[PDB]
């Protein structure tokens, strides 16, 4: 997941070993296969084999809609403003690296391998378009950015003469346990307004993000 | 279904309301759907699914159904009387003495701050 | 109604199928439906001992020393901490041999299991914290009983809830 | 905020669709009496909102069903889907 | 460093362990000295340390003094001096029935040696005497040492039927054409972690399978070739002077 | 006619039943059991299940003294 | 070989920052028992 | 000749050994002809001693006790304890869990055609009555089943000032108080690294017999 490691850098933080990136790769792959399962099932229940954008935006059906619409058209807020204002800076190509992650998503061109690495045996009689490929790029990028945010949050919530061989340029922020706690947190079950059947017994449900 | 009336006859209950057979048949349909659904999942599991590795061919022997039902009754379906558990648990309760006191001809209430004082609830 | 009901049942061609279901079914060595034998047979340890008509592969003989070792562990709730791998592995081998499998657990099972466990318990305690305070406090047993009255889908019934309703002691004792 | 919300329930400017009598009956069933009017109107309001949420779920899931870009009926497929997306459980009706 | 893979002439471990013994004041743990001295080399750099701790001053702890003596007694057993093995034991052991049987056994009359071992364990087993954890690995292992010096190979057949290990492979094996199939698979359970003894069982049943034509010739040449190179590695781990 | 009333004696069954039995109770029981068993007189009273044809509901017993 | 309690305390010190310190003898035992039941059922 | 008493079971049922003797010498625990010894393992013997400081036989003795003794060894037990600081004895009895265990070990044979839920139920209707021919079924008059003597009370009164008053017992625990109990040589540990710290007499005493 070289793109994911770049995307993880784009969010905020640096230096994931191969472990966290392969794990995140599995995460994103699972999320996306589930999305396409649901959307294909819904379309065929409507009675059509071709995968379409109207289902998928409504599959998210949440404030998850404003940002996705902007991404297609091109083809709280104070905090995201304030953190970016703190970022403002330059040298060793400071702002330059920021752009790389933005235009190295799977949707940029490498649509083929992104289509193949994920599941593609599904819907053998049809084949989706590249518009949904770009869409999935948007969703995968947002998922990687969110996961990273929660990992950093939990990390922070946890809180002689030099021998010259320690470089004093190495840090170890992010690992399996952090991401695991974050992905527990994000599976906040439902808003809990979808689990209000409070006094009962038994349960099962799948979930995204 | 008339056979559902025939089954009612086994328990001496000939006083139904005619919504019950619809309802219990609907129920059994729902239940067996779920059952032989997850049993089909397990039949797939023996057939070593992922994002394309092999086919999916159905046999659905009895063992898979047994698996799919034991998971359900893992959290449902009032089981055999768990007597021994209750006996030992109750011996653990039935261990410490009675108060052996005399409230002297009245009622003895819990102390206020454990009593309720059912006043009109108010902010 | 009963006579007319049977006559109408005979109106269907399934009167023949109805006539055949007179015997006692479960044409097997048996399926007992009693209680005490279910209990006992679900209480003693079993042993996966094998036949050998021509060849029963596996290349590792079955043992029940493992089941005794499994039932002898200092399991949780005596100690004050969630079990570290080794204890859990010793307990599992016991259960696998006791159910009728063979072969050793392969050191990745324990870790995924610990993972699921700690996720479970974080969920529960998050629920209780959501009970006590809305937005310096300290938590009790009664709050956990409250939240296991509200949300019982979390825990599987049996064993512990009955034990939970036999630990709610009064102040003086 | 919050205190405006019980500044407002008292006067007629905000009186939930659920009549006071019916909510009084359902308070009493599940065991609650109090000589305030705010709280009862408030539980009324929250229930109104929850049913509104399943309403919009049904509306959109009906809007997907055909022709994205003999009148409307909220049938068992629409309901099966929305109730399912909640925690409300499976509706597998049948015939025969 | 994996095996700290020097395993060569005056290497780091030999030169580090022989530099510890020249300075008094540090007292490295005795089952690490036994491991480092046996696995890499410098056996006599380890007996310099395991005798310095035993004699001279006392270490003022019984559990560091007894773990030193066990670490010493399997250095002497590894280098096969028995006269220092049997003289460190009876300086240490506490019963009377085992100070008699140890000394009837380094002389070499093994009939009054085994009688004083079965009459040593019945001094235990609800006897008042505490008998230690070691001195109980001497009773149950030198009962079976003298019972295989005396050549009682049918009694310790049924004994090794119950526990089940290389002792069953050793006595029941040599004391192979008809019972090859139970013997062959029981070898391969223990053929991993190989030793110079276990390859002789692996080679010989490959030889008596060539006699019946079950096994080809060439395989016995390869099995004797890769087995000799393991015998070479055990020769190279020993000290220089041939003893 | 009445033949079907006489025939309708099905006595249905389930496939599997649960038994509420925690680890702690049976563990203390079995522990103390094998303690006394090794003290007075494997040798305990145990079941016997085969690796094959399992999935049944009751099994035989060794009953070794 | 290798050169040879802070699991629950870490499971709970990372949940909150306003104290919320649980009590043993009443609460902790419950949780340990739940964990035991979970492992037994799952592996079975 | 009723004999379903507690102290009388010890006073009269005495001077004969169908018992199980215990042994203590301040460090080990033992009973009967035990080849082994039990140290202070609180996992087991404290569960035992909890019961035996009361007068209940634990549930678990029964099956081994049954298969061991063919007769003259059951109904109840007494345990022979003797210290080395005297000899002492004290009695133990059933609890209805021991009795239900007396039905379990009967289930290891003839699981079919046994009518378990019927026969093993009706067995108790006879057993429980037969064990206990000493019940105390004797009434006494209250102030509630006669007349002319109904008493007065003054707790549920009506003050003129205050509304009403009641009887409500008295703890000592107040609000915002302490909740409950607490939440609960490295040189030698370094000097013992890699230390990792009569069955073969059993298999030879049989062959010496032969």
């Amino acid at each position: 997941m070289e793109i994911q490691q770049m995307m993880f850098v784009s969010g905020e933080t640096n230096d994931p070993p191969v472990e966290t990136t392969s794990l995140i790769e599995d995460i994103v792959r699972s999320q996306v296969v589930e999305i396409v399962l649901h959307s294909s099932q819904t379309a065929l229940s409507r009675g059509t084999k071709s995968i379409v954008p109207e289902d998928v935006i409504f599959l998210i059906r949440h404030d998850k809609a404003k940002v996705n619409r902007l991404r297609t058209y091109l083809s709280s807020l104070k905090r995201l403003k304030t953190n970016d204002e703190r970022t403002k800076n330059m040298t060793k190509e400071e702002y330059v690296h920021w752009s790389e992650c933005r235009q190295a998503s799977f949707t940029f061109r490498k649509a083929k391998r992104f289509r193949e690495w994920c599941g593609l045996s599904h819907l053998a009689e049809s084949r989706p378009s590249d518009d949904v490929i770009d869409i999935l790029g948007f969703l995968t990028f947002e998922m990687v950015c969110s996961i990273t945010e929660e990992a950093l949050i939990v990390k922070m919530l946890e809180e002689r003469k030099h021998l010259f061989d320690g470089p004093d340029k190495d840090v170890r922020p992010i690992t399996s346990g952090h991401v695991l706690e974050a992905w527990r947190r994000l599976q906040k079950r439902n808003v809990e307004k979808k689990a209000i059947r409070n006094f009962q017994g038994g349960k099962l449900r799948s979930r995204v993000q | 279904v008339r056979l559902l009336h025939l089954i009612f006859a086994t328990q001496n209950i000939y006083s139904y309301q005619d919504h019950v057979p619809l309802q219990l048949m609907d129920f059994a349909y729902r239940y067996t759907t779920g059952t032989l659904q997850d049993a089909t999942i397990y039949s797939d599991h023996a057939h070593a699914s992922n994002a394309g590795n092999a086919g999916t061919n159905a046999q659905l022997t009895t063992e898979d159904i047994r698996l799919a039902i034991a998971a359900r009754t893992n959290y449902q379906f009032k089981p055999v009387p768990p007597k021994e558990l209750l006996l030992e648990l109750a011996a653990e309760r039935n261990k410490k003495p009675l108060p052996a006191v005399i409230p002297t001809w009245g009622i003895r209430l819990p102390p206020e701050k454990y009593c309720l004082t059912g006043k009109d609830w108010v902010l | 109604y009963e006579r007319l009901k049977r006559d109408i049942l005979a109106l269907p061609v399934r009167e023949r199928r109805r006539i055949k279901a007179i015997t006692r079914e479960s044409g097997k060595k048996g399926m007992v439906n009693s209680v005490i034998t279910q209990t006992r047979q679900a209480l003693i340890p079993k042993v996966p001992v094998v036949t050998r008509p021509t060849n029963v592969p596996g290349n590792s003989v079955q043992w029940a020393q493992d089941v005794i070792h499994g039932f002898q562990a200092l399991l949780a709730s005596e100690i004050y901490e969630l079990p570290e791998m080794d204890n859990l592995r010793t307990r599992m081998t016991g259960i696998s041999r006791e159910h009728g499998l063979i072969g050793p657990v392969d050191d990745s099972v324990i870790e995924i299991m610990l993972i699921g466990l700690e996720q479970h318990l974080k969920g529960i305690v998050e629920a209780a914290i959501d009970i006590v305070k809305y937005r310096r406090h300290t938590l009790t047993i009664e709050d956990m009983y409250d939240t296991l009255e509200q949300y019982p889908y979390l825990v599987e019934p049996g064993g512990t809830l009955l034990r939970l309703q036999s630990v709610m002691l009064h102040d003086e004792d | 905020t919050l205190e405006e919300i019980l500044e407002m329930m008292e006067d007629e400017e905000f009186t939930p669709i659920i009549p006071d009598a019916v909510t009084d009956y359902y308070l009493a069933k599940n065991g609650f009496e109090t000589s305030d009017i705010k709280i009862k109107r408030i539980l009324a309001l929250a229930t109104q909102k929850f049913i509104s949420d399943i309403a919009q779920d049904a509306y959109e899931y009906s809007r997907i069903r055909s022709s994205s870009s003999n009148k409307v009926v909220l049938t068992m497929d629409d309901l099966r889907s929305a109730l399912g997306e909640y925690g409300i459980n499976v509706k597998r009706p049948n015939f025969y | 460093y994996h095996i700290r893979q020097q395993d060569a002439r005056p290497n780091v471990i030999k030169s580090l362990l022989d530099g510890v013994g020249k300075c008094p004041g540090l007292h490295l743990p005795p089952h690490l000295v036994k491991y480092l001295g046996s696995n890499y080399n410098a056996w006599y750099g380890a007996i310099k340390l395991l005798e310095e701790l035993s004699e001279g001053q006392g270490i003022d702890n019984q559990k560091i003094s007894d773990a030193n003596q066990d670490a010493l007694l399997e250095v002497y057993m590894s280098l096969q001096e028995d006269d220092m093995f049997y003289g460190t034991w009876r300086r240490r052991a506490k019963y009377f029935e085992t100070n008699a049987a140890l000394s009837y056994e380094q002389i070499g009359i093994w009939d009054k040696a085994l009688q004083l071992y079965e009459a040593a364990q019945i001094k235990a087993r609800s006897g008042v005497f505490p008998f230690g954890e070691s001195e109980y690995s001497l009773w149950e292992d030198h009962w079976i040492y003298c019972a295989e010096k005396l050549q009682h190979w049918e009694i310790l057949t049924e004994l090794a039927k119950h526990e089940g290990f290389t002792d069953l492979l050793l006595e029941c094996g040599w004391r192979w054409i008809a019972d090859r199939e139970p013997l062959e698979q029981s070898v391969k359970t223990v053929m991993d972690i190989p030793t110079p003894r276990r390859q002789i069982f692996q080679t010989f049943l490959a030889l008596q399978g060539f006699s019946q034509q079950k096994d080809t010739l060439q395989d016995v040449s390869r099995l004797c070739d890769e087995g000799i190179q393991l015998t070479l590695r055990k020769w190279n781990a020993l000290p220089q002077r041939v003893t | 006619h009445q033949v079907l009333d006489g025939v309708a004696k099905s006595y249905p069954l389930p496939l599997e039943r649960k038994v509420i039995m925690p680890a702690r109770s049976r563990s203390s029981f079995l522990r103390m059991r094998e303690m006394f068993a090794g003290a007075i007189l494997l040798y305990s009273r145990t079941a016997v299940i085969d690796v094959d044809r399992a999935g049944d509901y009751y099994f035989s017993v060794r009953a070794s003294p | 070989s290798q050169p040879s309690l802070k699991e629950l305390l870490r499971n709970v010190g990372a949940d909150e920052g306003d104290g919320e310190t649980v009590i043993d003898g009443d609460v902790e035992e419950l949780l340990l028992d739940l964990a035991d039941e979970f492992v037994t059922s799952v592996t079975s | 000749k009723f004999a379903e008493t507690s102290e009388e079971i010890l006073h009269k049922y005495e001077k004969f050994p169908p018992s199980l003797t215990f042994h203590i010498h301040e460090n080990h625990y033992r009973f009967g002809d035990q080849d082994g010894v039990i140290p202070k393992n609180s996992s087991v013997i404290k569960a035992f001693l909890e019961y035996v400081a009361r007068e209940e036989i634990p549930p678990a003795l029964i099956e081994v006790t049954k298969d061991a003794g063919v007769q003259l060894y059951e109904g109840c037990i007494i345990l022979r304890i003797y210290d080395h600081r005297k000899t002492y004895t004290t009695i133990l009895r059933p609890t209805q869990l021991s009795l239900y265990a007396d039905l379990l070990y009967q289930t290891d044979y003839l699981q079919v055609r046994f009518t378990d839920s019927l026969s093993l139920n009706i067995e108790t209707e006879i057993l429980t009555a037969s064990k206990r021919n000493l019940d105390l079924s004797v009434p006494l008059n209250p102030h509630r089943a006669t007349a002319n003597l109904k008493p007065e009370v003054k707790y549920p009164y009506y003050d003129p000032e205050t509304d009403t008053v009641v009887h409500e017992h008295r703890p000592d625990a107040r609000g915002n108080m302490v909740n409950a109990d607490t939440v609960d040589s490295d040189y030698e540990r370094l000097m013992l690294l890699l230390s990792d710290r009569f069955m073969r007499l059993r298999f030879v005493e049989a062959w010496r017999k032969k």
